[PDB]
């Protein structure tokens, strides 16, 4: 066969969240919460520990590894010898790296050429875990999760945040809710049907 | 006793508790709840908890603290009282005055 | 009627360029040309024929109504290079004015029908805006070392061979190509349907369609807000240091004047023997030797190439005891916006602000201030204040999704708090297609 | 909005001196905000009060 | 102790697809 | 989005608080308070006109809360760090001719379409910021508000029975009342929570006969504003002994102490705070009277 | 030369009183409050223009001077010191200085030390070469004599 495409398990999208916490506060009730939903809510909540100040959306060097230039580090993406001014030699932190770290890039997004597997997924059914976060839950939610502003609802002892989450979810738009839904195709074919996750 | 309800075998008190803090009065409940005071400040705010505890010993843990709130201690005032100390026109300069 | 409520109107060469050529493929008779004798009707059986609602003006004054169409119409009417743009027009009424632009890119889908050729967008102008214009050396290398970064060993790419001469290498430049077929004469035909091939007529940019794909959505992600992480114009503005959010810019009072800096203003004359480097205040000459006392100047930089590395100084100097406001308009540097616990530590000091090339983007470090806890109520008092110099002249913190995630005092919002914006968790179901869209807000 | 009790870490200090006649040629003025005392140092509060 | 800083960047694992020797529907 | 006929008296925005625990709106509650008279008088003086220019519009990325903030500050609990220009420079662009961001309803602000949240009438609204923003510079050295002069008339306005004393002057009058433990701060977080821009934006809009009738209609309402507000000033309050009945005792309600300290029976303003409530006052107070 | 206390000025009355140590926004200032109309200001930065006259120089935390001094800088405020007692030496420019009274201590040393002060009498200074590039300092003092 053709590898026009890489099926890799648990994908990595481009932009993350970072979080940088002062290290001085946290808040002491100590909450704990059903094991179960320390799983779906597990990461989610623990990146957003009590106390981190400023969060951002990088571009994510797990998926920019240096393997294509793009040194990340400081916000900006910025490449490396890519266009410099011929005849000379570069300029330690040039300007135009920048323009350049936007080039390769826009280049790499250019070309993601892979599939995707369900992966270890994990059923858990309602009284295992939180009201809250079940209807969240459709069910089989995948094994490795990810990170998510709302799931972090009533979970979160910031007690400003239940104004701006549980009344956030709480609008008519914006229906969250990870898990395994129905993407018209369902049982459409292949060498294995595809599941909407 | 309560809280003991619905958690207990010994059958017949759940008459006697399932249905005891069942009447009008008598509404138990632990935890943290909202003391009027609630957001009262110090060098720390005060909570209110509901600790099983007895009352004639909690009546008195009410009142020491309740009280240490109601006399406010402004080290100006401390200050004033010191200055009482120390060759009569001597200059104390320290802390705000409140 | 302001902003895009007029006429609009391109330059020959944009038209030639990028709408052109997809003229040709349709087969729909070449467009018309606005003269000054065509009525309403002429432009409207044009549109009528091209069917995409361009007219190519080379013909005197447009005059008469149509002209009055055209707002009616968009009807974006190409014109060889403006100025006397106005002249042409026949504003019997004083409107039209060449002075008066809303220069908008117009992303050409809204323009033809059939959009089976349209590709990409707006975002790239966005981009290639940015671009350092390159030389045609320079592209190759920029692609030499694409490739190289590919693993795709490129030689001889681009270039010759031939034994005898040289290695002699061709240029790499090639904005848009049609593989139209040569007549013999060795000059372009204009692509025929029923002789050469159906692959050939508009070539993609030689990018597999699905590929072409996730680069409409990559340029859609590179052309956005929360990626724009390299900020330019910097303030230098005495003050003390007393702000949380980093993105806070000082604005400036009242007195202050708006002065463009130059070198035509600090002369070095003498007062009081030394040779004080007087500032002149164009508004009214009056020559100020010592630093303070000037009065009340806003400066703006815009060179910040051709200082002294003491006139500089001088008006750094005076912007500390004068309360000038320096604007150095030209610096790109990024920000970070990195927390109270930990500040500071790459030192910028103003020489160097004001004397570092061109080029160099230097990295700076604002404050976070708002998770600072309140001192104690017997920390001793503090003396002296803090000065603070280097201010974001834009909106920086962009990046930030939510921010101050603490309670307040065990319930109220920390003043400065962000909360995570609703759109980013609306996960809304798919297309009748593919492309995922968010939640209806109730209405389809 | 709770009294430090930590140690939060403060712009260093550096010390103006301003002496009966300085000379002010302020060209490092180092840019992050910083805490200018005019008096070596002298801070002095000390007396504990228990 | 003095009040450290700290930052977390969001994890990451993308392993590639483990071939498995199960149907799972007839 | 809903239009007027008078922003407040409309359900959503009622004013009510705690009585030891019920509601009862604030007419109610002030008309259990006493004062005793005490030699020196408080001849108001002349509100200083506004600084009329207003800070510049910064666009700045997200939704400043501007009710719940602009209280939290007046009479919050310790806003931290109150004026920052931040929440203001932002909230100056309301005051524009055309622009897209609306106030919404539950006191915040938006930009083009706010979706689903049921903004202010874009004209009311416009008014308003016109003279709040000015808000955003009691910082500023050559702003600063002058606040002993403006406590002043708090004073009249506040105690002082009608006519008779709403002659220009009037004695400090200590102020007490029956309380019930922790009773001026719970009070306190009553108003923290209450919906103030329904007050002002209606305060900066209404006509002029509607205007009167409306100064009327919040008498109360805004003299509970400022009651709870002018205690976090007031010097001593202690608690007067009576039978078995508390009285909460203030040292004196008209005369700004200028304290910063932080008391335990009341508020207490942190030093750059009065420099905003200072000139929250001006600006109200200029606009009161008319 | 003695320099004039500018037109828009205020007299003010140094008490102890005034400078009231208190917080102003996560941190304590030593806020002074100037007596026209009794607001405080809680840093140097603000400071209207005042002409302050000091006699007892008694109390005065070592603190609360640290401030003023430094304040006058900063805000242009003009401090006006009297139980001081100190000759006035009168160098001329070619030994120009070898002293520099530093204010620590001009402004907080015993009621009783003399400290010999010492002005430059510039008159027959050198008038820099009609040409050569200028340099960049102001060159100031901040302590005058108050009488002839």
């Amino acid at each position: 066969l053709s590898d026009d495409f890489k099926q890799i398990s648990d994908p990595k999208g481009y932009l993350t969240y970072s979080v940088k916490y002062e290290d001085q506060f946290t808040k002491k009730d100590k909450l704990r919460a059903s094991e179960a939903d320390d799983r779906i809510v597990g990461p989610t909540v623990n990146l957003f520990k009590y106390g981190a100040a400023v969060v951002n959306i990088d571009l994510n060097r797990d998926f920019f590894d240096t393997a294509t230039g793009i040194d990340l580090t400081k916000g900006i993406p910025l490449v490396q010898d890519l266009l410099v001014p011929i005849g000379v030699t570069a300029g330690a932190e040039q300007s135009a790296e920048y323009v350049s770290g936007l080039l390769m890039v826009l280049f790499k997004v250019m070309t993601d050429n892979r599939l995707v597997i369900v992966g270890e997924t994990t059923t858990p059914m309602s009284n295992t875990l939180s009201t809250v976060v079940n209807n969240v839950l459709r069910t089989t939610y995948h094994n490795n999760v990810g990170v998510n502003p709302a799931l972090l609802r009533d979970f979160t002892q910031v007690n400003w945040l239940n104004r701006d989450i549980t009344n956030m979810l709480q609008q008519a738009g914006t229906k969250y809710g990870l898990g395994l839904t129905e993407t018209r195709l369902d049982y459409v074919r292949l060498v294995k049907t595809i599941v909407g996750h | 006793p309560a809280l003991l309800r619905d958690f207990t075998q010994v059958n017949w008190l759940n008459r006697d508790i399932t249905n005891m803090l069942q009447q009008a009065g008598t509404k138990y409940g632990l935890g943290l709840t909202e003391t009027r005071l609630d957001y009262v400040r110090l060098v720390k705010t005060i909570v209110g908890h509901a600790l099983n505890i007895d009352h004639f010993a909690a009546s008195v843990l009410n009142i020491n603290l309740r009280a240490l709130m109601e006399a406010n201690v402004t080290a100006d005032d401390r200050i004033k009282a010191l200055q009482a100390h120390s060759m009569i026109s001597t200059q104390f300069h320290g802390p705000n005055q409140g | 009627d302001d902003l895009d409520e007029g006429i609009r109107m391109t330059t020959y060469d944009q038209y030639l360029s990028h709408i052109r050529e997809r003229l040709h493929i349709t087969n729909v008779p070449d467009p018309i040309y606005i003269t000054g004798a065509s009525t309403p009707d002429q432009i409207a059986a044009s549109v009528q024929a091209t069917h995409v609602a361009v007219v190519l003006y080379q013909s005197g004054v447009i005059n008469g109504p149509a002209s009055t169409y055209l707002r009616e119409n968009e009807v974006l009417v190409v014109m060889p290079d403006y100025y006397d743009v106005v002249s042409r027009f026949a504003n019997a009424n004083l409107q039209m004015n060449n002075n008066r632009y809303h220069e908008s890119v117009l992303e050409i889908a809204d323009i033809f029908d059939q959009a089976d050729f349209i590709q990409t967008s707006d975002a790239v102008r966005q981009l290639r805006a940015l671009m350092p214009t390159l030389s045609t050396s320079q592209i190759r290398h920029a692609i030499e070392r694409i490739a190289q970064i590919t693993d795709v060993d490129s030689t001889d790419y681009g270039k010759l061979t031939l034994r005898f001469l040289g290695t002699l290498t061709r240029s790499l430049k090639m904005q848009n190509a049609q593989i139209r077929r040569i007549r013999p004469d060795g000059t372009v035909l204009r692509y025929d349907d029923q002789i050469d091939i159906e692959a050939f007529r508009w070539s993609r940019y030689f990018l597999d369609e699905l590929q072409l794909r996730r680069l409409s959505v990559g340029l859609r992600l590179i052309t956005n807000p929360r990626i724009a992480r390299r900020f330019n114009g910097v303030r230098i503005m005495y003050l003390t240091d007393d702000d949380p959010d980093p993105d806070f810019v000082p604005d400036v009072p009242e007195g202050y004047v708006a002065v463009q800096y130059a070198h035509r203003l600090f002369s070095s004359s003498l007062a009081n023997k030394r040779n004080r480097v007087t500032y002149t205040h164009p508004p009214t000459g009056m020559a100020y030797p010592s630093p303070t006392g000037r009065p009340h100047v806003h400066m703006t930089i815009n060179e910040r190439a051709g200082m002294s590395k003491l006139v500089a100084d001088n008006i750094i100097a005076s912007v500390i005891k004068s309360n000038w406001v320096v604007d150095i308009l030209d610096i790109e540097y990024t920000a970070e916006v990195m927390t109270p616990s930990e500040g500071y530590t790459q030192h910028v000091d103003a020489e160097s602000i004001m004397t570092a090339p061109k080029g160099k983007l230097f990295h700076l470090q604002f404050m976070d201030g708002l998770l600072r806890p309140e001192p104690s109520a017997f920390d001793p008092p503090a003396s002296g204040e803090d000065m603070r110099l280097i201010y974001p002249l834009q909106p920086i913190s962009v990046a930030r999704s939510m921010r101050a995630i603490v309670n307040h005092n065990e319930v109220d919002r920390p003043r400065g708090a962000v909360a995570p914006s609703s759109y980013e968790m609306d996960t809304g179901t798919l297309s009748r297609n593919g492309d995922l869209l968010y939640s209806p807000v109730a209405n389809g | 909005d709770d009294v430090g009790i930590m140690q939060q870490k403060k712009p260093p200090t550096v010390v103006q001196s301003r002496t009966d006649v300085f000379n002010e040629q302020f060209a490092n003025e180092a840019l992050h905000p910083t805490t200018k005392v005019i008096f070596n140092g002298l801070d002095v509060n000390t007396e504990v009060q228990p | 102790k003095i009040a450290t800083a700290s930052s977390a960047r969001q994890a990451d694992v993308e392993k590639p697809a483990d071939v498995t020797f199960t149907i799972e529907n007839v | 989005q809903q239009p007027t006929g008078g922003y407040t008296t409309l359900e959503q925005f009622a004013f009510t608080i705690r009585n030891d625990g019920t509601n009862a709106t604030p007419t109610q509650f002030l008309q259990l308070l006493s004062w005793e008279a005490t030699e020196n008088e408080l001849v108001k003086k002349t509100i200083p006109t506004p600084e009329t220019h207003l800070p510049s519009a910064r666009n700045v990325p997200g939704n400043v809360y501007i009710e719940d903030a602009i209280t939290q500050a007046l009479f919050g609990i310790s806003a931290q760090n109150v004026n920052a220009h931040g929440y203001f420079s932002r909230l100056s662009a309301l005051a524009l001719p055309n622009t897209s961001a609306r106030l919404g309803l539950d006191g915040v602000i938006y930009n083009s379409e706010t979706i689903n949240i049921p903004f202010y009438d874009p004209a009311a609204v416009a008014n308003f910021a016109a003279t709040y923003a000015k808000l955003g510079n009691a910082s500023t050295p050559r702003y600063r508000a002058d606040m002993i002069d403006i406590y002043a008339h708090v004073g009249l306005e506040l105690a002082g029975t009608d006519a008779e004393r709403a002659a220009g002057v009037m004695p400090v009058k200590r102020a007490k009342f029956d309380s019930w433990e922790g009773s001026l701060i719970s009070l306190s977080r009553d108003v923290v929570n209450w919906k103030i821009l329904a007050f002002l934006i209606d305060l900066c809009s209404l006509e002029g006969e509607a205007l009167r009738a409306f100064k009327t209609r919040n008498r109360d309402v805004f003299r509970m504003m400022l009651f709870i507000m002018s205690t976090a000033v007031a010097a001593n309050v202690v608690n007067r002994k009576v039978t078995k009945r508390v009285d909460r005792v203030l040292e004196y309600i008209g005369v700004n102490s200028m304290r910063t300290a932080g008391r335990t029976a009341t508020i207490t303003y942190d030093l750059s705070r009065h420099e905003f409530a200072a000139k929250f006052l001006q600006l109200t107070f200029t606009r009161w009277n008319a």
